[PDB]
C-alpha cells in the first residue's frame, strides 16, 4: 500500500500461514488485564478500530 | 456583625506581619449596598466604584 | 555578566532558577537558564511519587516498544521549537557514546 | 381507615394490628394509603394505591413522551429508596432510548449546606428527581431557589 | 526577571515536558491581568496546540462555598497559581483538603507566589514546581557587589 | 532480550507495539485479547508475466 | 484551513519547504516539472487546464 | 460523674414481660409518651414466644422518629433502615459473618463457594453481601440456592450440589432447617471427607447441635449472652451521645 | 464495628474453640483443626472436571447434525482423503418447541469443532459429553417477564445456569459477553460480509 513501482501483489491473503494476532503483554497476574481486554473490545465494538 | 474580629496592630513598632482579615474587611466594603444619600443611591460595583 | 536593564527596570539576562521540593523538605536547585535557551539537568523527569504522606501511585505505567514502520513511526524532535507535534507522543532513546 | 396526616408509619402500626388481630384492614386516605416498604404474608393489611415501581414507570413514561433524556436523581435515605434507585438503574440498563442519567445525588442526613450544596451544584441536567419526605422536600426546594 | 520572561520560561518547561492539558488559577493579587493576557496570547501564538482550561478567578477570602466549586471545576494536569505566599498556603491547604493535590495535579508557581527560599512553610507537596532566583549559590554578597 | 526481557525482569509494565504470539511468550508473560488479524506472508519477485 | 485541522500537520511540515509567493510561480513550477502536486481553488485551475 | 457540671439529671423507666403483645405495646407507649423519653433499650432474649417481635416499641418510637437502641435481635428485618426507621443497635447481624467467611477464603485460599440459604428475607441481604465480597475479588460462586423451608425433599438440590465441582458448603438457616439438611447430609454421604462445613450460631443450638456432623466449623459471638456489660456499654454510648447532643 | 468472633469446632458432640477473629485478622490458636474426614489439613475440594458438558448450536460448516442409522449408532464414513469421520454421539432436540413438541434424542454430530474437541481430548486427559442447545440462538441479554432484569438465553443461558460446562461454538467475541465470562484465544479470525444473489 505504499509501494513505488506497484509490482507487488502478495501471495494470497494469508491462507497457508501462521494466522495469529497482535496483543499486549502483561505481567503474570496483572490487575490491568481484564480492563485492557474490555477496552479493546470496546474499541472494536464501535468501529473506532 | 461577623466573627474573627481582628485589628491592624501598631505596625510601626516591630511588626511586619500583615493583617489577615484585610481581604475580609475589603469584601465587607465590596458588599456595601445603600439606598440613602444626598449624592444618591451609593453602592460599590465589582471594581469598587459608584 | 550582562546585567543590562529594560525600560521597566528588569534584567535583560537574569538567572532563572527552577526548583522543586523533595521528601526531605528541601528546595533542590534543578534547572538554570542560558542566554536564550533553557538548561534542564534531568531529561528524565522524576515522578515524585510521594508528594504527601498517603499517596499510593499505581497509575504510572512504564511502557517500551519497538520501531516498526506501519505501527511505531519514530522521528526526531522539531528543529524549530523543540516540540513534538500534538498528535504524537514523547519518548526517549538511549544512545551510547561509542563501543 | 383513612388518615388525614402525612405519617405512613400509622399503617405500619396498623400492620402490627394485622399481626395481632388478624383483621383485613384497608388503608383508604393519607398515611393509611401511603406506601410502605415491604409487607408480610402473615399480615392481612392492604392499602389502596400503586407501588413505587409503577409510579416510576408512569414518570418515565412521561419522560419518554417528552424526550427529556438528560435527567438526575436526588435521593435522601427516606425509605423505599433502594428499590427506587435500583429500578431506575435497571430501566437505564433496559433502555432503547439511551437515557442520559446523571449520577445519583445522595443525602445522608439533613443538609449541612457545606457538602450537600456541592452535590446540589453538580446538577447540570434537565429533570431533577426528588424522593424524600414533605418538610425535607420543602427545605430542598427552598435551597434550590436559594441556589438558583 | 520580568513576569513575561518568567512565564515564557515556565511555558518552555511545559514545552519540554509536553504537559499540554493545563489550567490557570489567579486571585486579585497584582500583576495578574498582564499575566493572564500574556498566557492567552502565547497559547494563541503557539502551533503546539495547548489544551487550556478556562481561567479561574478568586475574588476575596474564601467561604469555601463558591471557591470550592471553582476548585472542583479543575480537572487538568498542570495548575498555574498566581497569588501571594499566604494565599498560596491557603489554596494548597484547601486543595489538600479537597483532594486536589494528586499525582496528576501538577503545580507550577512563580517566585512572587513562592517567595523567599530562607523560609519554607507547610502544606507543600514534595515535588512543588517553582521558578525563582533567590539562589544560595550565587551569594547575596556577590549580588550587592555587582550592584555596587 | 528486548521487550520480553524488559517485561519479565519488570523494568516496564506492558508492550504496546506489534508483537507476535507464540508458546514461549505465553510461558513467560500473559497476552491480552488480539485486536487485529495479522498472520505472516511471503513477498516474492512476482514480475509481470 | 489546514492549520485548524487536527491531524494534517504532516502536510504542514511538507508544504513549508515550497511556500510560493504567487500562483503563477506554482503554475510555472508544475509546468517545468519542478512540483508534483499543488492545492488550489477549483475553477481557477479549470480555466488554466 | 465525668461529663461536666451540666445541670441535667436522669431517671429510669423499665417494663417487664406480658404475654399479650398488644398490652405490651400499650404499657410501652403509656410509659414513653407520658415521660418524654429519649433512648429506648430492648433487652429480652429468652422469650417463650417464638415470634421474637420487639417491633411495636420501635414502631411507636418511629412515629415521632425516636431511635431505639435494641440489644437482642439479629434479623435483617430489624437490620433494615426502611421499615424499622431508626432502630439502631450494638449487636451484629449474621450477614457480616459472611465477611468473616470471606476472611476464611483468605485463610485457606478457597475461591469456588456454594451458598445454601433456607430463608429469603435475610437470604437476599446475605447474597448481596456475599456478592459484594466476591466482587471485591471479581469472581462468582458456583451455585446459590434460596428456597422455602419446611419440606424434606431438598435432598435433590443437595445431590445437584454433589454433581458440582466445588465442595465449599456455606449454609444459612434456622435450627429446624439446619437439622433437616444435616439429616439429609447424613443420609446422602455428605458428612465424609472433602466437605467444607462453615455455618454461624443458629446451627449449633438445640437439635441443630445434636444432628451436627462431628468436625463442623462454626462461629460464635463474644459477650453475646453476657447482657449486663452489654447494658453498661449501651448506657455509656447513650449517655455520651446525650451529653454531646446537649 | 470490629466484632471479635470465636471459631468453634465440634469434636464428637463437644464444642472446641479452634480460633478467634479480630476486627480484620484471623488468629488460629494452638488447637487442632479437626475435619470430619481424614487429616487436619485443609481439603482442596476443587475437582479437576473429569466429566464435561459440551453444548453447541447447529452450525453447518462446524457441527453437522445427522440422525442415527439404526439405534444410537454412527456410521464410520470416509472423506475424500480417506479420513474416517471422527463423529460423536451428541444429544439434542429435533426442532423448535412450536415445531417439535418433545423430541430430544441422541444423534450423530461431526465436522470442524468436533474434530477440534477431539484434538483437545488428545491434548489433555479428560472426558466430556456433547449435547445441544434447547433453542436455536447464540444467546443475548434479553428481558424476562419480571424483576426488571435482562438475563441470558441460548448457549450462554444454558452455560450460566450450570447446565453446561464449555461452549464450543463460533463465539462472537464482543464487549458484552466478556464482562461476565472468561474467554479463550480465537482459533478463527473471521469478519462480517453480505450475502447477495
Ligand atoms: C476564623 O477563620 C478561620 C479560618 O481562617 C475559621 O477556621 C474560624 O472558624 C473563624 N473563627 C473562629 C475562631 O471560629
Ligand atoms: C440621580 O439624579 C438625581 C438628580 O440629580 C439626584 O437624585 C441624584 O443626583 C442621583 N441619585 C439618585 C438615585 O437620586
Ligand atoms: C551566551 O553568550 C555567549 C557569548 O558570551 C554566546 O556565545 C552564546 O551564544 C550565548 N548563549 C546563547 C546560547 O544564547
Ligand atoms: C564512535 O562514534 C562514531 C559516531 O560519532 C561511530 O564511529 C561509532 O558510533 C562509535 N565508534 C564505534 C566503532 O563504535
Ligand atoms: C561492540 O563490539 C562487539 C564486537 O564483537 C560486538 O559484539 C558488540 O555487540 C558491540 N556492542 C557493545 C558491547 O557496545
Ligand atoms: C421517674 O419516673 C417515674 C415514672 O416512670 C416517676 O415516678 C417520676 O417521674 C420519677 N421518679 C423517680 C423514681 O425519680
Ligand atoms: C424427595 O423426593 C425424591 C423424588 O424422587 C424421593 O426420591 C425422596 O422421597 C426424597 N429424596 C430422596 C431421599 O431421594
Ligand atoms: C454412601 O451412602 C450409601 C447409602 O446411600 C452407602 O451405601 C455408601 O456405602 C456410602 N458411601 C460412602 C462413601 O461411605
Ligand atoms: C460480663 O463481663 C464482665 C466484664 O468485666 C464480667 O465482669 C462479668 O462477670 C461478665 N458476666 C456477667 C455475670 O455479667
Ligand atoms: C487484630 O489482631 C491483632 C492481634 O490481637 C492486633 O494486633 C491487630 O489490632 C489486629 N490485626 C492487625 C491489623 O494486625
Ligand atoms: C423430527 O423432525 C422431522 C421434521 O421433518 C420429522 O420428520 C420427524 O418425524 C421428527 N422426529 C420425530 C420422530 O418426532
Ligand atoms: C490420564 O489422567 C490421569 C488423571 O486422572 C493422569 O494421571 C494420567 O497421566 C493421564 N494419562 C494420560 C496418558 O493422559
Ligand atoms: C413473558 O415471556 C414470554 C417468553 O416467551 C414472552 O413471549 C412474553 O411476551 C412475556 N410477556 C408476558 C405476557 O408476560
Amino acid at each position: 500500500g505504499r509501494d513505488e513501482g506497484c509490482k507487488l501483489v502478495t501471495i494470497g491473503s494469508g491462507y497457508i500461514f501462521a494466522t495469529t494476532g497482535y496483543g499486549i503483554a502483561l505481567q503474570k497476574g496483572s490487575p490491568w488485564k481484564r480492563q485492557i481486554d474490555l477496552a479493546l473490545l470496546q474499541f472494536v465494538g464501535d468501529g473506532e478500530m | 456583625e461577623k466573627e474573627n474580629i481582628t485589628d491592624p496592630p501598631r505596625g510601626c513598632v516591630g511588626n511586619t506581619n500583615i493583617w489577615k482579615t484585610g481581604p475580609l474587611f475589603k469584601r465587607v466594603l465590596m458588599s456595601s449596598k445603600y439606598a440613602d444619600g444626598v449624592t444618591g443611591r451609593v453602592e460599590f460595583n465589582e471594581d469598587g466604584d459608584r | 555578566k550582562d546585567l543590562s536593564f529594560t525600560e521597566e527596570g528588569y534584567q535583560v539576562h537574569p538567572r532563572l532558577v527552577v526548583i522543586v521540593l523533595n521528601k526531605d523538605r528541601e528546595w533542590e536547585k534543578v534547572g538554570k537558564w542560558e542566554n536564550q535557551t533553557l538548561s534542564l539537568r534531568h531529561a528524565v523527569w522524576p515522578r515524585y511519587k510521594s508528594f504527601s504522606d498517603c499517596e499510593p501511585d499505581d497509575n504510572h505505567l512504564s511502557i517500551v516498544t519497538l520501531e516498526e514502520a506501519p505501527f511505531v513511526i519514530v522521528e526526531d524532535i522539531d528543529p524549530l521549537t523543540e516540540t513534538c507535534v500534538r498528535n504524537t507522543v514523547p519518548c526517549r532513546k538511549f544512545v551510547k557514546i561509542n563501543n | 381507615f383513612g388518615d388525614d396526616t402525612d405519617q405512613e408509619a400509622v399503617a405500619q402500626m396498623l400492620d402490627f394490628i394485622s399481626s395481632q388481630t388478624f383483621i383485613p384492614i384497608l388503608g383508604i386516605h393519607g398515611g393509611a394509603s401511603m406506601i410502605m416498604a415491604d409487607k408480610d404474608p402473615t399480615s392481612t393489611f392492604f392499602q389502596f394505591g400503586a407501588s413505587i415501581q409503577q409510579q416510576a414507570t408512569v414518570m418515565l413514561k412521561i419522560m419518554q413522551d417528552y424526550d427529556w433524556h438528560v435527567f438526575s436523581l436526588v435521593t435522601t435515605i427516606f425509605p423505599g429508596y433502594r428499590d427506587f434507585i435500583s429500578f431506575i438503574k435497571t430501566t437505564v440498563d433496559n433502555s432503547f432510548v439511551g437515557w442520559d442519567m446523571q449520577n445519583v445525588i445522595t443525602l445522608d442526613t439533613s443538609f449541612e449546606d457545606a457538602k450537600t450544596q456541592v452535590q446540589l451544584k453538580k446538577i447540570h441536567s434537565s429533570v431533577i428527581l426528588l424522593y424524600c419526605s414533605k418538610d425535607e422536600a420543602v427545605l430542598i426546594l427552598s435551597e434550590a431557589r436559594s441556589l438558583g | 526577571a520580568s513576569i513575561q520572561q518568567q512565564a515564557t520560561v515556565m511555558l518552555k518547561i511545559m514545552q519540554d515536558y509536553d504537559w499540554h492539558v493545563f489550567s490557570l488559577v489567579t486571585t486579585i493579587f497584582p500583576g495578574y491581568r498582564d499575566f493572564i493576557s500574556f498566557i492567552k496570547t502565547t497559547v494563541d501564538n503557539s502551533f503546539v496546540g495547548w489544551d487550556m482550561q478556562n481561567v479561574i478567578t478568586l475574588d476575596t477570602s474564601f467561604e469555601d462555598a463558591k471557591t470550592q466549586v471553582q476548585l472542583k471545576k479543575i480537572h487538568s494536569s498542570v495548575i498555574l497559581l498566581y497569588c501571594s505566599k499566604d494565599e498560596a498556603v491557603l489554596i494548597l491547604s484547601e486543595a489538600r483538603s479537597l483532594g486536589l493535590t494528586g499525582y496528576d495535579f501538577f503545580w507550577i508557581v512563580p517566585s512572587l507566589v513562592s517567595g523567599n527560599t530562607e523560609l519554607i512553610p507547610k502544606e507543600f507537596p514534595s515535588g512543588l514546581i517553582s521558578v525563582s532566583y533567590d539562589d544560595w549559590d550565587y551569594s547575596l554578597e556577590a549580588r550587592v557587589r555587582d550592584g555596587l | 532480550n528486548g521487550m520480553i526481557g524488559e517485561v519479565v525482569y519488570q523494568r516496564a509494565v506492558m508492550a504496546v507495539g506489534s508483537l507476535t504470539i507464540n508458546e514461549e511468550r505465553s510461558e513467560v508473560v500473559d497476552f491480552s485479547v488480539p485486536f487485529v488479524e495479522t498472520g505472516i506472508s511471503v513477498m516474492v519477485s512476482r514480475s509481470n508475466g | 484551513y489546514f492549520r485548524r485541522q487536527v491531524e494534517l500537520s504532516t502536510m504542514y511540515r511538507h508544504m513549508e519547504k515550497h511556500n510560493y509567493e504567487s500562483a503563477a510561480e506554482a503554475i510555472q513550477a508544475v509546468r517545468d516539472n519542478k512540483l508534483h502536486a499543488f492545492i488550489w481553488d477549483s475553477a481557477v485551475l479549470e480555466f488554466e487546464a | 460523674k465525668r461529663h461536666g457540671s451540666w445541670k441535667i439529671q436522669l431517671n429510669a423507666t423499665s417494663v417487664t414481660h406480658k404475654p399479650n403483645a398488644i398490652q405490651m405495646a400499650l404499657s410501652v407507649c403509656e410509659d414513653l409518651i407520658s415521660s418524654q423519653v429519649y433512648a429506648i433499650l430492648v433487652s429480652h432474649p429468652p422469650t417463650p414466644n417464638d415470634h421474637f417481635t420487639p417491633t411495636p416499641v420501635s414502631y411507636t418510637a418511629g412515629f415521632y422518629r425516636i431511635p431505639v437502641l435494641g440489644l437482642t435481635t439479629r434479623m435483617s428485618i430489624y437490620s433494615d433502615k426502611s421499615i424499622h426507621l431508626s432502630f439502631l443497635r450494638t449487636v451484629p447481624p449474621y450477614s457480616h459473618q459472611s465477611s468473616v467467611w470471606f476472611e476464611m477464603m483468605r485463610v485457606y485460599n478457597w475461591n469456588h463457594i456454594i451458598l445454601l440459604v433456607s430463608d429469603d428475607h435475610e437470604g437476599r441481604a446475605a447474597q448481596k453481601r456475599l456478592e459484594t465480597l466476591l466482587e471485591e475479588r471479581e469472581s462468582k460462586a458456583e451455585k446459590v440456592l434460596q428456597f422455602d423451608p419446611g419440606t424434606k425433599n431438598v435432598t435433590a438440590l443437595l445431590m445437584e450440589a454433589r454433581e458440582l465441582e466445588a465442595r465449599v458448603i456455606i449454609l444459612s438457616a434456622s435450627e429446624d432447617d439446619a437439622a433437616t439438611v444435616y439429616r439429609a447430609a447424613a443420609m446422602l454421604n455428605m458428612t465424609g471427607s472433602g466437605y467444607v462445613w462453615l455455618v454461624g450460631e443458629r446451627e449449633i443450638s438445640g437439635n441443630a447441635l445434636r444432628y451436627a456432623p462431628d468436625g463442623i466449623i462454626g462461629l460464635q459471638l463474644i459477650n453475646g449472652k453476657n447482657e449486663s456489660a452489654h447494658i453498661s456499654d449501651a448506657v455509656g454510648v447513650v449517655a455520651q451521645a446525650v451529653h454531646e447532643l446537649l | 464495628k470490629f466484632a471479635n468472633y470465636s471459631i468453634m469446632n465440634l469434636q464428637n458432640r463437644k464444642l472446641v474453640q479452634v480460633g478467634i477473629y479480630n476486627g480484620t485478622h484471623v488468629i488460629p490458636n494452638d488447637r487442632k483443626i479437626i475435619w470430619p474426614g481424614g487429616e487436619t489439613e485443609k481439603p482442596r475440594g476443587y475437582q479437576m472436571s473429569t466429566r464435561l458438558k459440551i453444548v453447541t448450536i447447529h452450525q453447518e460448516p462446524f457441527v453437522y447434525v445427522k440422525p442415527t442409522m439404526s439405534d444410537g449408532t454412527c456410521k464410520e464414513e470416509f472423506t475424500v482423503n480417506g479420513d474416517p469421520v471422527k463423529k460423536v454421539i451428541c444429544t439434542g432436540p429435533n426442532d423448535t418447541s412450536p415445531g417439535s413438541p418433545r423430541h430430544t434424542v441422541p444423534q450423530c454430530c461431526y465436522g470442524f469443532c468436533i474434530d477440534l474437541l477431539i484434538k483437545l481430548a488428545r491434548t489433555m486427559n479428560f472426558t466430556y459429553e456433547v449435547h445441544l442447545v434447547a433453542d436455536g440462538k447464540f444467546g443475548t441479554q434479553e428481558r424476562v417477564n419480571n424483576s426488571n432484569k435482562k438475563e441470558w438465553n441460548g448457549m450462554m443461558g444454558e452455560l450460566l445456569s450450570g447446565q453446561a460446562d464449555m461452549i464450543v461454538a463460533p463465539l462472537t467475541i464482543n464487549n458484552e459477553r466478556a464482562q461476565y465470562i472468561e474467554f479463550s484465544k480465537p482459533f478463527k479470525y473471521q469478519g462480517l460480509t453480505i450475502l447477495v444473489k
